[PDB]
This record gives structure tokens, sequence and C-alpha cells, in this order.
């Protein structure tokens, strides 16, 4: 059996459901003596996976009352009168056991908008629940609680005062808010002296109510896994690290990106854009205190705006496997539909999911294909596009909650992007990748190898100060030129060397077909700003 | 039966499957005093052919427990119930006679996403699923399996941790998979043991293993059609051509002629795709040695005629990669809102080949470089162009997926896609002169009846700033003489070979098809780096 | 130049479903 001390995340949403169901009936001369007759249940909602059946769980051990389960489309039947005739012979199966509590589970399969349904037996159904609650003279004592996902799809003639009082939402945990969670979910297990739960708790974000119950499940699978080489165990940390790879989406299971990383060493040269870019994430998500002592939202939009070349995609996966916070990756265009409600739809379920899983970091590579919203209807641009851009600058600040999402955009087109998304509350964090200069030309060569022998008594300074005005990725054609005659050189019969030693010889042929991608006219156009 | 034997092929996503079910009952002892459930509920993705269905049949009869088999659609039905109560009449019987495996298949079909869909019992086929696997004291004794090949048609409060939790993936095997599948689906055909299956696990590579069992019954039919006793590679060679794998199904590139000998002349640029293609499939140990990324795809750029899309057909038929042939603005649609999932699925169906090659022909209709400097036309489709741009480098990493293009001229061409990473290789190729023009006509004559010894020199000389396509019609019109005489062998054609007879008609007749003022747009470039810039 | 922008469904009449009330 479970309890209310089995049981956590919210706090203040618990006490007025204890309130409810467990007050009226220990304690009934406060409601006779003064005011009126006290309110029935409720309907729970929110996100799935937050304790919602497990709550009403506990109220059916601690109260001690006549409790009924009762599922949504369990009660069905092909007879014209056995759809209605089980809900109404259970309803006064608890009015004879007074008092008693009702769960009605998924009341969203029997309870849909009847305006919206159109020829069925469902509608005598949810009908029936009108006059069942709260009918002529049939509500004495009972009272019936439900738990659902769903409330938009539930008709308003059922959530009055009479049937369903309050919209309790139990939603997701915050800071010191979900470590309670975690730690009546590992109790009945043995556990080592190491490990520390408050730790565990500032790198999981969007786990809310199973999701970390799954990460100590998944950390248990992995101590039996490595014991099949009677005997008790300890978990000690080395698999809480190894189930914190893959145990976060589910909501945002349709947006996993896997499996890129560069470790924040193989980007070179940009010293301080990756302390600004860090800055913007590692301050809201580790110092919480700070930012509401001051009373200021902090900076959330960052937008890339150079050549393309000088490393801006890759550098979002910088970002996605070396800080703390989730991910949603959009691959250009790669949501826009031809059915009118999807393609602006689609930005909506992915910034509320992401607003779900707080913190996170969502991504948008290639906004010249969504940003285009003052030209139309402009030949062939075609017109009734301007709705996916309208509904971006609705989920960016739009007339919503500060839940500290950020959004990084990638363009190499700065002059075709909306200047109504480049603002301040949008895209405040403007910041412009130049070509690396000679200086910064010695930190490029060693962070793209970072695995092959250097020849030792070789120096890679003559590359920094000479093929001036060439982008990060013209570099990387070079040291790929060098190792495609370095497997050249070693593909013969080797009845040569069986180490790969890359020497002069082979960077002597890959600085003659080098060519520089950016050119002379095109880079007039990044500098004409001068911001 | 099948069992744990059959089931071979796959490591890494096999153990995650036999611990999940056969571990908690083969040793209930360890999982008490822990604290912890055992998992009670598998999904599987993936592509459509692996076998997602075939091992629930494979731990049905390993176990030894009982088992319940259900379909997608078997359960619904009209007169409303039922379609919920046959759901519920399959989870009691599976409740009684612990342990009791259950096998239900088809999710992408039935419970989907419920509001993104119209449908009146669909809202109550996913809702009644939900409160059968983890309602009021539920799961006690029956464990859930399912395989499904779209993971995102399904309701996301469906793989939540109570219903199907650990996820697994059972995706193509590359990295040494295809070569146990041949062991397996062989041991029961009789073999002449003549030859290795090393060499042939590595000919194909977009195939899923339904597929390696579709080259092996190709094998079978060819062996009792020439013998109308065992098999030969005879046999599967002719299951290595007309493959056409169920990944690839869509696009057939099996129509052209053989290569390798009729381009000539080129030397360079042929040897160029063979340091490309051949690179990572046949010595893929050479670049994790070095830890480097390998090159990218090739462009070609230049005249007209000169041998640029039979070059790709080249890397067609010769290499042991897959191919996928896009013709020019094939891939472009008239509704506003497809007009990047063709650009999308023909690189989704790249990826998991790996790896292959694929061609993009006409590139001026394809780039369309930027749509904010042309106004004078009214473009501003800048939509397809930058989904190609986050396809070929993108966001996700890479797998060994080659892009080729050719046009005619690079400056309507984007220079965000002319960078490497992308693109990186832009060779011009040159037109012939007095080096290249004799190793043609040898070339291109090849499967060719000849006369005794004639000079070819000569046509080299005279002809002066021809193109390839210009050197066709200069022997073309010779074969086309050459039949004249046959009509004439009426009341047996005694020259079964070509003499001159042309020259004198066909070699003054010197059409060429590229101007002189449309030939200095093609010399103008001039890459500005030189050599000669190492270390002292 | 013009390019659909829409499918627009604006079709599927569903499913059914009986009520067999039985006879004596
Ligand atoms: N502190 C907690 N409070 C509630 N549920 C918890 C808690 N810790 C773990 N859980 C688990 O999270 C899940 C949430 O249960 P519930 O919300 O009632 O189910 P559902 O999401 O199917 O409606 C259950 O499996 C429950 O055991
Ligand atoms: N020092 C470097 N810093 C960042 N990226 C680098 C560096 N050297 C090479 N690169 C490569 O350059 C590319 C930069 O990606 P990105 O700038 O996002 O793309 P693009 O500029 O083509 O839009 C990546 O492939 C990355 O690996
Ligand atoms: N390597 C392999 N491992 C397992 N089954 C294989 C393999 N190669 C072929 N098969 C067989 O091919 C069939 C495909 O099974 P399955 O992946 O469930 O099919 P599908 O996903 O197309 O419905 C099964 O009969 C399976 O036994
Ligand atoms: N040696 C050759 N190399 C390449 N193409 C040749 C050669 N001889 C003849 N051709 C002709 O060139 C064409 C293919 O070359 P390519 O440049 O790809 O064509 P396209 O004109 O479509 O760009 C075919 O018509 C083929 O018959
Ligand atoms: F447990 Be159900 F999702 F209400
Ligand atoms: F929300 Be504002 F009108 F862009
Ligand atoms: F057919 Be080619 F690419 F002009």
């Amino acid at each position: 059996e479970v309890g209310y001390d089995d049981i956590g995340g919210c706090r203040k949403q618990m006490a007025q459901i204890r309130e409810m169901v467990e007050l009226p009936l220990r304690h009934p001369q406060l409601f006779k003596a003064i005011g009126i007759k006290p309110p029935r249940g409720v309907l729970m909602y929110g996100p799935p996976g937050t304790g919602k059946t497990l709550m009403a769980r506990a109220v059916a051990n601690e109260t001690g009352a006549f409790f009924f389960l009762i599922n949504g489309p369990e009660v069905m039947s092909k007879m014209a009168g056995e759809s209605e005739s089980n809900l109404r012979k259970a309803f006064e199966e608890a009015e004879k056991n007074a008092p008693a509590i009702i769960f009605i589970d998924e009341i969203d399969s029997i309870a849909p908008k009847r305006d919206k349904t159109n020829g069925e037996v469902e509608r005598r159904v949810v009908s029936q629940l009108l006059t069942l609650m709260d009918g002529m003279k049939a509500r004495s004592n009972v009272v019936v609680i439900a738990a659902t996902n769903r409330p938009n799809s539930i008709d308003p003639a059922l959530r009055r005062f009479g049937r369903f009082d309050r919209e309790v939402d139990i939603g997701i945990p915050d800071a010191t808010g979900r470590l309670e969670v975690l730690r009546i979910h590992t109790k009945n297990m043995k556990l080592a002296d190491d490990v520390d739960l408050e730790a565990l708790a500032a790198e999981t974000h969007g786990y809310v109510g199973a999701d970390i119950a799954s990460l100590c499940s998944e950390a248990a699978m992995q101590q039996i896994r490595e014991k099949m080489d009677l005997d008790s165990l300890g978990v000690t940390m080395d698999n809480f690290r190894f189930a914190l790879g893959n145990s976060n989406p589910s909501a945002l299971r349709e947006t996993v990106v896997e499996s890129v990383n560069v470790t924040w060493d193989d980007v070179g040269g940009l010293d301080e854009i990756k302390e600004e870019l860090k800055e913007t994430v590692e301050y809201p998500v580790l110092h919480p205190d700070q930012y509401t002592k001051f009373g200021l939202s902090p900076s959330k939009g960052v937008l890339f705006y150079g050549p393309p070349g000088t490393g801006k995609t890759l550098l979002a996966k910088a970002v996605a496997t070396e800080v703390s916070a989730n991910f949603i990756s959009v691959k250009g265009p790669e949501l826009l539909s031809m059915w009118y409600g999807e393609s602006e739809s689609n930005i909506r379920d992915i910034f509320d999911k992401a607003r779900a899983a707080a913190p996170t970091v969502v991504f948008l590579d290639e906004l010249d294909s969504i940003a285009k919203a003052r030209g139309g209807s402009l030949g062939d641009a075609g017109g009734a596009s301007d709705r996916v851009v309208n509904q971006l600058l609705t989920e960016m600040d739009g007339m919503n909650a500060k839940k500290n999402v950020f959004v990084i955009g990638a363009t190499n087109r700065p002059d075709q992007i909306d200047p109504a998304i480049l603002r301040p509350g949008r895209l405040d964090q403007l910041i412009y990748v130049p070509l690396p200069d000679e200086n910064a030309r010695l930190s490029i060569l060693n962070a793209q190898l970072r695995k092959t022998p250097l020849e030792p008594g070789l120096e890679l300074t003559a590359i920094a100060k000479a093929t001036q005005g060439f982008s990060g990725a013209d570099l990387l054609y070079i040291v790929q030129r060098a190792a495609k005659y370095a497997i050249k050189d070693s593909i013969e019969a080797h009845r040569v060397d069986p180490v790969p030693y890359i020497t002069k010889e082979h960077f002597a042929e890959a600085m003659k077909t080098a060519k520089r991608s950016v050119s002379d006219a095109e880079l007039r156009r990044y500098e004409a700003y001068s911001q | 039966e099948v069992g744990y034997d059959d089931i071979g092929g796959c490591r890494k996503q096999m153990a995650q499957i036999r611990e999940m079910v056969e571990l908690p009952l083969r040793h209930p002892q360890l999982f008490k005093a822990i604290g912890i459930k055992p998992p009670r509920g598998v999904l599987m993705y993936g592509p459509p052919g692996t076998g997602k269905t075939l091992m629930a049949r494979a731990v049905a009869n390993e176990t030894g427990a009982f088992f319940f088999l259900i379909n997608g659609p078997e359960v619904m039905s009209k007169m409303a119930g039922e379609s919920e109560s046959n759901l519920r009449k399959a989870f009691e019987e599976a409740e009684k006679n612990a342990p009791a495996i259950i096998f239900i298949d088809e999710i992408d079909s039935i419970a989907p996403k419920r509001d993104k869909t119209n449908g009146e019992v669909e809202r109550r086929v996913v809702s009644q699923l939900l409160t059968l696997m983890d309602g009021m004291k539920a799961r006690s004794n029956v464990v859930v399996i399912a395989a499904t090949n779209r993971p995102n048609s399904i309701d996301p409060a469906l793989r939540r941790f109570g219903r199907f939790d650990r996820e697994v993936d059972i995706g193509i095997p590359d990295a040494t998979g295809r070569l146990e599948v041949l062991r397996i689906h062989t041991k029961n055909m009789k073999l002449a043991d003549d030859v290795d299956l090393e060499a042939l696990a590595a000919e194909t590579h977009g195939y899923v293993g339904a597929d390696i069992a579709s080259l092996c019954s190709e094998a079978a039919m060819q062996q009792i059609r020439e013998k109308m006793l065992g098999v030969t590679m005879d046999n599967f060679r002719f299951a290595l051509g007309n493959s056409n794998p169920s990944a690839l199904r869509e696009t057939v590139v099996e129509s052209v002629n053989v290569t390798w000998d009729d381009v000539g002349g080129l030397d360079e640029i042929k040897e160029e795709l063979k340091e490309t293609v051949e690179y990572p499939v046949l010595h893929p140990d050479q670049y994790t040695k070095f830890g480097l990324s390998p090159s990218k795809g090739v462009l070609f750029y230049g005249p007209p005629g000169t041998g640029k899309t039979l070059l790709a057909k080249a890397v067609a038929t010769e290499v042991s990669a897959n191919f996928i042939s896009v013709k020019g603005p094939e891939l472009l649609s008239m509704w506003y809102g497809e007009s990047e999932s063709n650009i999308r699925d023909i690189f989704d169906k790249a990826r998991a080949a790996a790896p292959t090659v694929v061609f993009l022909d006409e590139l001026d209709s394809i780039a369309k470089a930027r749509g904010g400097s042309l106004g004078d036309a009214g473009g501003a489709s800048d939509r397809v162009v930058n989904q190609l741009l986050t396809e070929m480098d993108g966001m996700n990493a890479k797998k060994n997926v080659f892009v080729i293009g050719a046009t005619n001229r690079p400056d309507q061409i984007d220079p965000a896609i002319l960078r490497p990473g992308r693109l990186d290789q832009l060779i011009y190729v040159p037109l012939p002169d007095e080096n290249a023009r004799l190793s043609i006509l040898n070339a291109q004559l090849r499967k060719t009846p000849l006369e005794p010894g004639l000079e070819l020199t000569a046509i080299a000389k005279a002809t002066q700033g021809f193109s390839g396509a210009d050197l066709l019609y200069i022997v073309q019109r010779a074969a086309k003489y050459a039949i004249k005489d046959s009509i004439e062998a009426h009341r047996v054609d005694p020259v079964p070979y070509i003499t001159k007879e042309h020259f004198a008609e066909a070699m003054k007749t010197a059409k060429r098809s590229v101007s002189d003022a449309e030939l200095r747009r093609y010399e103008a470039y001039s890459q500005q780096m030189k050599a000669s810039r190492g270390q002292f | 130049a013009a390019a659909a922008a829409a499918a627009a469904a604006a079709a599927a009449a569903a499913a059914a479903a009986a009520a067999a009330a039985a006879a004596a």
C-alpha cells in the first residue's frame, strides 16, 4: 500500500486534496455548524506521469472508506441500455455505503465535447453523468474523483460546482521540489555511502514522476549486469551517470538527438564566444537564487549570423552534450506541412513541450526558410507563409510565463531574417563570428585532429602566418587531404610503415589543392554593418 | 521452431531483451530484497524488415512460459464495446498461469495520438490500454512485448516507465553484422565449399536482414532454373545484380551499361573518384586509426558534353556502394508545404544505406543561390535551398553519404554549398588536346569491329577545341554509313568491319557545339591559390 | 508561381458501432 508520505513533488496542492476527501469525513461538525455543504471530488489533470493515479491510491487505504474502481472504456456494452446502466448501478452502490469514494480513470474517453461529436450513443453516456452526479436528489455524501491528462476535450457542463469543483494541475517540480521524489523511490533499495541525491536533482530537468523512477530502475539493472560475472550489492554513482544518458524523453521522445558530441575542445579560436554562450545557459540553471534576488529576467536568445564555414551549425553540438539541459533540434524547414493547420501548430507543440521540460535549449538551424515574413505575395515565394512567422513571434516571448527556454538560431544571411524577431526578448545576443586571424589559426588545427601524431620536431605556425583569409571549414579540407595521401602511402603491399606517422610530405600537396570558399565580394556584405 | 540460435546477427540489442524477460524468471532470488521491480514492457523500433516481429516468436519457445498473440486491427470491431473488451479478455487470460508473456502487434495502426486524429473509438482504445497496464494495483504477472516500425505515430503517454520502458533500437547491422545473418540461413541449405562468405559481407550495404534472406532465395531459384546439387557463386552473383533492397525500392538505378572502359584520357579525374568512394568502404580501419572524418562527395562543372554524367555512371556499376538517382528538379512539388520531404526521404534512405552515393545533376535548377539577391525573377524559394544545407552536413552525425553534383557553370551556385564538408571537391574537367583525344577513340570503339591498322592521330590534329560529345557523331556517323552497304546485300554483306569510307564527308563537317564566346566563361576562374607554400 | 499551401481535408465519416438489443 501507499500513503501520503509515499507521494512527493507538489505540496501546496497536496493539502487541497486532503482537506476535501478526508476533512469532511473526519471533521463533520465544521460544515453543518457554519457554511454551506462540503465540496465534491475534483478532476486531476496535467501531463502524464506526475503521480496522478498513485494519488488516488493513498486515499483508498488511509481514509478507510469504501472504494470502487471504474475505468473509462471498461463501462461498455453492445446493448443500448447497459452502456450507462453500469454507471447508474455503481453510483447507487456507493450511495448505500455512506461515505464512499469513486475513482473514474481516463474520463476523457467517456466525456468529450457534445457539440463536436455527431451520431453516437456516447452522447447518452455523457448526458447520464449530468443527472447522476448532481441530479434531482441523488447526491448526499458520496464524492467522485478522477484523473485525466486532457482537460480541453471535456464538456463545460461537467465542471460546475455540483460535479467537479477545482481543476488541480499537478505540474513539473522545481529546484528543491524534485529532491523528495527520488528519496522515497529509493528508500527500500540498498545504497552505499557515496551517493548524493542533491547532485541528481540538479541534473534531472524533464524527469517528473516516472523518469526519475526509471533513472533508479535503469541504474539498478546496470548493477545486476556487472554482477553476472546470497550476495549483497551497493550502487556507487558509476551507473547513475550511465543511466543519465537516455532516460529523459517521456514527452520529448520525438525530438531526441544522437549521438554527436565534440566535448567542448574540438572548437578553437572562439575564446570569447564560448564564454559568452555558456554564461547565458549556466547562470539561470545553476544559480537561480541570484536572478530572483535582482528580480530581472536573464538573456535567452542567441543568434549566429557569420559567413558559412566558420563553425556555426556544429557549435550547437557543443552545447548539446556539455551543459545540463535538454536539446531540441529543428533542421531547417523540417516541420512545415500542407494542411493549413500543422504549418503553425508544429511551432506550438514543440515550445510547450520545451516549456514542460524546463530548462532546455532548442536549436533553429537555417532560419532563412522560417523568418521570411515581409515579402508576399512576391511571385513565387507564395502567400499565407507569414502565419508560421506570427506563430513564432508568439512563442519566443508571446503572452506566457518565463519558463527559462533557450533559443539558438543559426543563419548565414542576416538581412533575410524578420526584424520583428531581431529584438531583445526574443533574440538579444547577436554575436558575429569572423574568419580566424593569424593568432586564432594556431588553435584551429590542434583542435581538429586531437588524436593524430604531429611528427615531433615539426611546427604548425607556418600554416598560421600563411593562408590568410581562410574560414574554419577550409582548414578542415587541408587536414583531410593530408590524411587522404597518408592512407594512400599505406594501402600498398606491406611485404610500408605500420604507424600513422603523417609527415610534411602529405601536407605539401594538401596546400596545392586548398582553395578559398568565401570570396572577397561576399565578405563585404557582413562587414557593411559595423554595428 | 525458431530460437536463440536463429535470432543471431545482433549482440547489443539482443542482450537487452534477454535480461528483460528471461532473467527475472530464471533468477528471481536477487530481484527480491532489492527494492526495484523488473521492467515489464518491451517495445522495439526501427526500419521495417529487421525482424522486430520475429524476436517475440524466438523468446516465446525459449523461456517456456505462456504466450499470447494479439494482432493490430483484429481487436477493432463494430457494435461499440468489444473493441475494449477484447483487450480486457486477453489480459485476464494472461493474468493467470504465471508467468505469461503477451505480444501486441501494430501499435502504429491502433491507439494513435489523441489530438492528431479524428476517430470516435480511437479515444477509447488508446485509454483502455493505459488502465490495463498501470491502473489500480495491476501489472502482476503479465509482460507486454510490442513491435512497431513507426514510434512517432503512437500516443506519447505510452512510452512511459509503467507501460513501455527501456526502449531498444533494432537498426541496420553494418559493423560486422551482415556476416552472422548469412551463416544462419545457409546452414540448412546445401552449399558447395568452393567460395568464402567474408568478402560477400561487404558487397551489399543497404540490406536489412530480410533482404539477405532474399539474396539466398534469389540464388535458389536461379540454381533450379539452370539445371532444368547444392548452390554455387554464379547463382549468388546473379543475386547481387538486380538486388533492389527494401530501403531503396522507390529509386532504381540498375538500367545502364557497363563502365570503367568507355572513359579515357581523364586519368587524374577518374583516380580522384576512386580515392573518395572506395577508401572508407574497403579500408575502414585506416580512418579510425587516424581518427579523422573522410572526404565527402564531388562536384562536376565545365563545358556541357565533356563526360560529367557518364563519370557519375562509372561509380554506379563499378563500386560496391548503392546509388540513388535524382533527375534534376525531380524532388520539387507543386504544394508549398511538402517541398522538403522529398529532399529528406532521399537523404533519410541514404543514411540508412551506410554507405551509398546520390547524384544531383543540373545543380542550376537545384542550388538557386540566394532568393534575397534575386528580385528580378521573383523566385525567393529559399526553402529547398536551406533544406539541402541541413541534410548533407546538418546537425546529426555523419554516416558516410556522398553527394555527386553535375552542372555547367558555378556562378549560379550558392557559396554555402560550395564550402568543404558538404561539397569539398571543386575539380574542373578540361578539354582534350593532343593527349586525351587518342585514348577516347580506342575507349569508345572497344566492342566495335575495326579494319587493319589505321592511324587516329590525324583525327586529333583536325579537331581543335572539340568537346567529348563533339567527338561523338564523328564516329557515330561512320557507323551510320557502315550499314548503308548492308542494305545493298540483297540479290550477305562481305565486310564484318569498318574501313575508312567517311572522313572525306564526315571529317569535313567540323561541328563545334561550344562557341568561342561561350568558352571564355569557363576559362575565367583560375583559382588564385598556388603551390610552394610549405614550411622551412 | 502560385504554390498550393493547403490540402484542406473535408471528409471522413468514421466508424459506427451498433447496439444489439436482446430478443426473447
Ligand atoms: N512521489 C511520487 N508521487 C507520485 N507518483 C510517483 C512518485 N514517485 C514515483 N511515482 C510513480 O510515478 C507514476 C505516476 O503515477 P500516476 O500519475 O498516478 O500515473 P499515470 O501517469 O499513468 O496517470 C507511478 O508509477 C508512481 O508510482
Ligand atoms: N576550430 C573550429 N571551431 C569550430 N568548428 C570547426 C573548427 N575547425 C573545424 N570546424 C568545423 O567547421 C564546421 C563549422 O560548422 P558551422 O559553422 O555550424 O557550419 P557552417 O559555417 O557551414 O554553417 C564544423 O564541421 C566543424 O567541425
Ligand atoms: N539476422 C536476422 N535476425 C533475425 N531474424 C532474421 C534475420 N534475417 C532474417 N530474419 C527473418 O526475417 C523475418 C523478418 O522479421 P521481422 O524483423 O519481425 O519482420 P518485419 O519487421 O518486416 O515485420 C523473420 O522471419 C526473421 O526471423
Ligand atoms: N569518354 C567519354 N566520357 C564521358 N562521356 C562520354 C564519353 N564518350 C561519350 N560520352 C557521352 O557523354 C555523355 C555523358 O557525359 P556527361 O558530361 O555526364 O553528359 P551531360 O551532357 O549529360 O552532362 C553521354 O551522352 C555519353 O555518350
Ligand atoms: F493512470 Be491513468 F493515466 F489515469
Ligand atoms: F506579441 Be507581439 F505582438 F509580437
Ligand atoms: F546532365 Be548534365 F548534368 F547536364
